[PDB]
C-alpha cells in the first residue's frame, strides 16, 4: 500500500519508450 | 492499381524528404 | 537488434539532456538508504 | 418535476412489454435452443466456488460499454469515412 | 487512546474539500455571463467548463484520500 | 430512524504483482500498419493522433519541434495505462509512486539542461521578470526559485494522489452495496451513484492533458 | 517457443479483426471486409452489433481474456469460501 | 470514550458540507447579471444553473454521507 | 466525558454557516448591480433574489440543526 | 473538566461569523460598481443594499447567540 | 487542566478575524474600479468605502471581543 | 502519545489545499469570460491560466507535503 | 501540560492571517481591471492601491502581534 | 507530551499557506478578463500582476516559516 522501496518497475518503464517510439514512428500524413 | 494497393508505391509522387521538413 | 537503429538518430539528438538519469538515480539510490537504516532500528 | 416521473414510469410500462415481447423470443426457443443449457452450468459451478467479492462495480463498468456499442454504429461512418 | 485520534484526524481532513465545494460555483456561475454575452456554446466556451471543473474536482477527492489512510 | 447505511471493514490493498508483463501489455492494444489504406480499427487511432498533434504543435513553432514527436509518446503510456485499470480485477501500474518519480525528473531536468546548453545566460536569467524596482529584489528570487524546483514534485505527486483516489471510491461505495443486507431500497441509490461515479473515473482521460500540457509550458517557457 | 506465440496473434489478429492492406494481401484485406465478426457474434446474445467498422467482438475478446487473467493471482487473497458451495 | 470519539468526527465533518453553499451564492447570483444582458430566458441559460445548481450540490451532499459512515 | 463531546461538537458544527453568509451577500451584491443596468426589478429578477436568499441559507441552517443533535 | 467544556465550544462556534464579516464586505463592493454607472442613488439602489446587510449580519449575530448557550 | 482551555478558547476565537479581513480587500478592490468610469470621485464614490470599511471592520472586531471576554 | 498526536496532527494540515481547491476554480472560471469577450485563446490569454494554475497548485501539494513529514 | 495549551493556540492564531492572504489578492487584482480600462495610472489608482494593501494587512498583523502576545 | 504539541502545532498553522492559495486563484484569473480589453501587457500591466504574485506570495511563506520555528 504505503509500498516501500522502489528498486522496481522504474526500471521497467524505460524499455516500454523503446516500444512506443517503434509504433507511433510509423504514422501517416493527411 | 488497387486503391488499397501499397504504402511505397505512393510514394513516389506524394513526397518524403529528410529530418525535419514538413513544419506543419 | 532492430529496436535501435529504427530510433537511433532520434537518441543522440534529445538524449544529450533527457538522459540524464542519474539525478534520478542519485534521489532513488539515496532513497534506498533511508529504508534500510530504519529497518535496522527497527 | 410533475411530467418527469410519469416519463420514466411511462417508460416502466414500456420496458414491461418490451421485456414480454422478448419474452416471446424466448417462446419460440421452447424446442430448438441447445447453446446456453450446455454452458450455463459453468457459471452455475464456478459461481458456487468463488466469484463473490466487492465487485458489484464489475458490472457497471460493463454496463457503461454496452452504452458506446450504441454509439459505435455510428463509428462505423466516422471509420468508413476515411 | 488513538482510537479517536483515529476519528479527528480523519474528522478534521474532510473539511479540505469545501474550497472545491465553491470552487465548482464559481465556474458554473462564471460561464452564464460568459455564455449571454456570446450564444456560442457549442465551441471551446462549454470545454472550458469541464476541464475547469475536473481540474477542481482533481484537487476535491483527493483531499477525501488521506481521510480513509488516516481511519484505514 | 429508517435508511442505517453500513460500512465493513477491510484492508484495501495495492499490492505488487509481476509488473513487468503489466506494463508492456498496453503497447500490444495498438498494432501499426504497412499499409496505405488501413482496417477501419487502426484508422480511429491513427485519426486520433492526428488531432493532438495539432496542439502541442501549435504553441511551440520553433525548432524545439523535434521534442514534440515524444510528447504524443507520453500521453498514449499514461493515456492507456489509466483507462485499463477501470476494468473489474486490472492492475494500474501508475498507481505507485515509484515509477512517476522516474517519469518526472528525466523529463523536468531534460528541459533545464536544454537552454543552459545553447542560451547559457538567460535561461536562468527569466529570474528576472521586469523593470526592476527596489524594494523587492531579495524578496523575489527566494520565491521564484522555490517555485522552480517544486515543479518536479509538483508533476509526480498529482498524478499518483487522484489516480488512487478514484479507486477507493470505486471499492467504499462499491463496498457499502455488497453489505447492504438491511432495507433494498437504498441498494439501488448507491448503485446508480457508481454508475455515475465510473463516468467522472474518465476524466483518467482528461489528466493526461494536465500531464503532457504543463510539460510544455514547463518546456515552452525556458526554451 | 518464440514462433510458437508470434503465430498465435498473426493468427488471432488476420481472422478476426482486422485483415490489413499491402497488396500481396489485397483480396486478403477484403477477407475482413465481410471480416469474421459474424463468427464471432454468436457468443454475447445478439446486442453488441455495432462490430460492422468499429469492430466490438475483434477487441472485446482480449479484454475479457485480460480479466480472467487477473482473477487468478486474486483468488488467493479473497477467498471466503465456507466448507459448501454457494447458492 | 465510544460517543466521546465518534460525535466529534462526525459534527467536524459537516463544516464541509456548507462549504459548498458559497458557491451556488456564485451559481444562483450570476444568473443575475447574465438575465440583464439577454433575455433569452427558457433556453439553456436557466438550464446551465440547474448544471450548476446540483452539481455544486453534488458537493455539498458529498461529505454528508462522510458524516454518517463514521456515526455508525 | 461524554459532556466534554456534546459542546465541542456543536460549536464545530456552527462554522460552516459562515460559508452561507459569504455567499448570501453575492446573491444581492448581484442584484444591485443587475437593476442598476437594466430596470426590471418588478419583473423576474428580485423573485430570483428572494429564491436566492432562500435556497442558500438552506443549505446554511441545516447545518445548525446538526448542531442541535449533537447538543441534544 | 467540566467547566473546560464550556470554554471549547464557543471559540470553535466564533469564527461562523467571520464569513458573514466578508458577506457584508462585497455587498458593498457592489454599491461602488454599481452607482458609478446609473446615479439613480437615493432611490432603490442603496434601499437594497441595506437590507442585504441586516439580514445577513443577523445571520451572524445568531451564531455569535449560539456561543453564549455554549458558554451559559 | 484549568489553564489548558483558557488557550483553545483564545486559540480559536482570534480565526475569525480573518474572515473580515477578507472582506476589506473587496471594497477596496471595488472603490478602484468603479472610480474609473466615473471620476465624480470625491462625492459619494469615495465616501460608501469609508462607509463599508468601517462597517466590515466592526463585525471582525466584534468577533475579536470575544477573544477577550472568555479567555479573562 | 507520540502516535496519537500524529494522527491528528496530519489531519489538520490536510486543509490546506482547501485554498488551492477553490483557487483553480477562479482562474478557470476567468477564462470562461475573456475568451467569451474576445476570441483571441491560442495566444497568451490560455496560457496566462495554465501559469496561473502551475503557481497555484504548487500550493495545494505543497502542505500535503508537511502533513506527510509530519507522519512518517 | 502548560506547553501543551501554548503550542496549539500559537498555530491556532496564524490560521488569521490567512483571511489577509484572500483579501490582498484582490486588491492587486481588481487595479488590473481597473487600470486597464483608463490609463491615468500615476494618478490616484495606485494611491488608492497602497491605501488598500497596507490596510488589509492591518486585520492580518493584528492578530499576529496578538498571536506572539500568547506565547509570552 | 511535550513533543506531541510540537507536531499538534504546525498542524494548524500550515492552514495560514491555504490564504494565498485562493487569493492568488484571483489574481492571476484577473490578468485574464483584464487583458483582451487592453492589450498593454509588457507595460505595467504584467509588472502589476508579478508585484500581486510576490506580495500576496509573502504571506504564504512567511506562515510556512511559523510551523518550523515552533518545532524546532
Amino acid at each position: 500500500d504505503t509500498s516501500t522501496w522502489f528498486i522496481t518497475i522504474t526500471s521497467m518503464i524505460m524499455t516500454l519508450f523503446i516500444l512506443f517510439q517503434l509504433k507511433i514512428s510509423n504514422y501517416s500524413y493527411p | 492499381p488497387f486503391d488499397q494497393m501499397t504504402i511505397e508505391d505512393l510514394n513516389e509522387v506524394f513526397p518524403e524528404t529528410k529530418l525535419d521538413k514538413k513544419k506543419y | 537488434q532492430f529496436q535501435f537503429t529504427g530510433i537511433k538518430k532520434y537518441f543522440n539528438s534529445y538524449t544529450l539532456t533527457g538522459r540524464m538519469n542519474c539525478v534520478l538515480a542519485t534521489y532513488g539510490g539515496i532513497a534506498l538508504l533511508v529504508l534500510y537504516f530504519k529497518l535496522r532500528s527497527k | 418535476p410533475p411530467l418527469p416521473e410519469h416519463g420514466g414510469k411511462v417508460r416502466l410500462g414500456l420496458i414491461p412489454e418490451e421485456f414480454f415481447q422478448f419474452l416471446y423470443p424466448k417462446t419460440g426457443v421452447t424446442g430448438p435452443y441447445v447453446l446456453g443449457t450446455g454452458l450455463i452450468l459453468y457459471l452455475l459451478s464456478k459461481e458456487i466456488y468463488v466469484i463473490t467479492a466487492e465487485t458489484f462495480s464489475a458490472i457497471s463498468t460493463i454496463g457503461v460499454l454496452v452504452y458506446i456499442v450504441k454509439k459505435y454504429g455510428a463509428s462505423i461512418g466516422a471509420f468508413a469515412d476515411k | 487512546i488513538d482510537t479517536a485520534a483515529k476519528f479527528i484526524g480523519a474528522g478534521a481532513a474532510t473539511v479540505g474539500v469545501a474550497g472545491s465545494g465553491a470552487g465548482i460555483g464559481t465556474v458554473f456561475g462564471s460561464m452564464i455571463i460568459g455564455y449571454a454575452r456570446n450564444p456560442s456554446l457549442k465551441q471551446q466556451l462549454f470545454s472550458y467548463a469541464i476541464l475547469g471543473f475536473a481540474l477542481s474536482e482533481a484537487m476535491g477527492l483527493f483531499c477525501l484520500m488521506v481521510a480513509f489512510l488516516i481511519l484505514f | 430512524n429508517e435508511n442505517l447505511f453500513a460500512s465493513f471493514i477491510a484492508p484495501t490493498m495495492m499490492g505488487l504483482p509481476i509488473v513487468t508483463l503489466i506494463i508492456m501489455f498496453p503497447s500490444l492494444l495498438f498494432p501499426t500498419p504497412k499499409r496505405l489504406i488501413n482496417n477501419r480499427t487502426i484508422s480511429i487511432q491513427q485519426w486520433l493522433i492526428q488531432l493532438t498533434s495539432k496542439q502541442m504543435m501549435a504553441i511551440h513553432n520553433q525548432k524545439g519541434q523535434t521534442w514534440s514527436l515524444m510528447l504524443m509518446s507520453l500521453i498514449m503510456f499514461i493515456g492507456s495505462t489509466n483507462i485499463l485499470g477501470l476494468l473489474p480485477h486490472s492492475f494500474t501500474p501508475t498507481t505507485q509512486l515509484s515509477m512517476n518519480l522516474g517519469m518526472a525528473i528525466p523529463l523536468w531536468s531534460a528541459t533545464v539542461f536544454t537552454g543552459f546548453r545553447y542560451k547559457t545566460k538567460t535561461s536562468l536569467a527569466h529570474f528576472l521578470p521586469q523593470g526592476t524596482p527596489a524594494l523587492l529584489i531579495p524578496m523575489l528570487v527566494i520565491i521564484e526559485t522555490i517555485s522552480l524546483f517544486i515543479q518536479p514534485v509538483a508533476l509526480a505527486v498529482r498524478l499518483t494522489a487522484n489516480i488512487t483516489a478514484g479507486h477507493l471510491l470505486i471499492h467504499l461505495i462499491g463496498g457499502a452495496t455488497l453489505a447492504l443486507l438491511n432495507i433494498n431500497t437504498m441498494t439501488a441509490f448507491i448503485t446508480f451513484t457508481i454508475l455515475i461515479l465510473l463516468t467522472i473515473l474518465e476524466f483518467a482521460v482528461a489528466l493526461i492533458q494536465a500531464y503532457v500540457f504543463t510539460l510544455l509550458v514547463s518546456l515552452y517557457l525556458h526554451d | 517457443a518464440s514462433v510458437v506465440p508470434l503465430k498465435d496473434r498473426r493468427l488471432l489478429e488476420v481472422k478476426l479483426g482486422e485483415l490489413p492492406s499491402w497488396i500481396l494481401m489485397r483480396d486478403f484485406t477484403p477477407s475482413g471486409i465481410a471480416g469474421a465478426f459474424q463468427r464471432g457474434y454468436y457468443r454475447y446474445y445478439n446486442k453488441y452489433v455495432n462490430v460492422k467498422k468499429g469492430s466490438v467482438a475483434g477487441l472485446s475478446m482480449v479484454l475479457a481474456a485480460y480479466v480472467v487473467f487477473n482473477y487468478c493471482r486474486s483468488y488467493k487473497e479473497l477467498k471466503h469460501e465456507r466448507l459448501r458451495k454457494y447458492h
